């Protein structure tokens, strides 16, 4: 059961779709962030929920 | 070392405070963009937007 | 001296231990039904590495 369960939750995680890095430049008033997104231009983009 | 001692204790206090003061601030972020009667603008231009050019 | 019955045991056995002899009939179910269900898991296990 423990094996089985994790083969296909690993299997989750990639059909879902990927991921990007940026940096913070700097925050901006209506609560997101100016981001230089690396390898790409910036978006400015609202925080998480834990964040 | 009495006569700065004594007192900077209170000092202490007072930069204690002037830590607390900017992040008790930063806490509150909202906007807008432009005035007043440029918030008839949006009215309109919502449909501006919906026809393409 | 002392203070034991005898007939305490002895009824205690045609009453209240045949409602347990029910429950530990229960039990061997449950070792049948852990051996289909140990198979299954290995069917799918297979199952999520191809």
């Amino acid at each position: 059961n423990d094996k089985v369960r994790f083969i296909k939750d690993e299997l989750r995680l990639l059909q879902e779709p990927g991921s990007y890095v940026g940096e913070v430049i700097k925050i901006v008033s209506d609560k997101k962030v100016l981001v230089k997104v690396q390898p790409e231009g910036k978006y400015i983009v609202d925080v998480a929920k834990d964040i | 070392a009495a006569p700065y001692a004594a007192k900077l204790k209170q000092t202490e206090n007072d930069l204690k405070d002037i830590e607390a003061r900017i992040k008790e601030k930063a806490g509150v972020k909202e906007s807008d963009t432009g005035l007043a009667p440029s918030h008839l603008w949006d009215i309109m231009g919502d449909r501006q937007r919906l026809g393409e050019e | 001296n002392n203070n034991s019955a005898l007939s305490n045991v002895n009824s205690d056995i045609y009453f209240k231990l045949k409602k347990l002899e029910k429950e530990y009939e229960l039990l061997t179910l449950q070792e049948d039904y852990i051996k289909d269900e140990q198979r299954h898991l290995k069917r799918e296990l297979k199952r999520a590495q191809e």
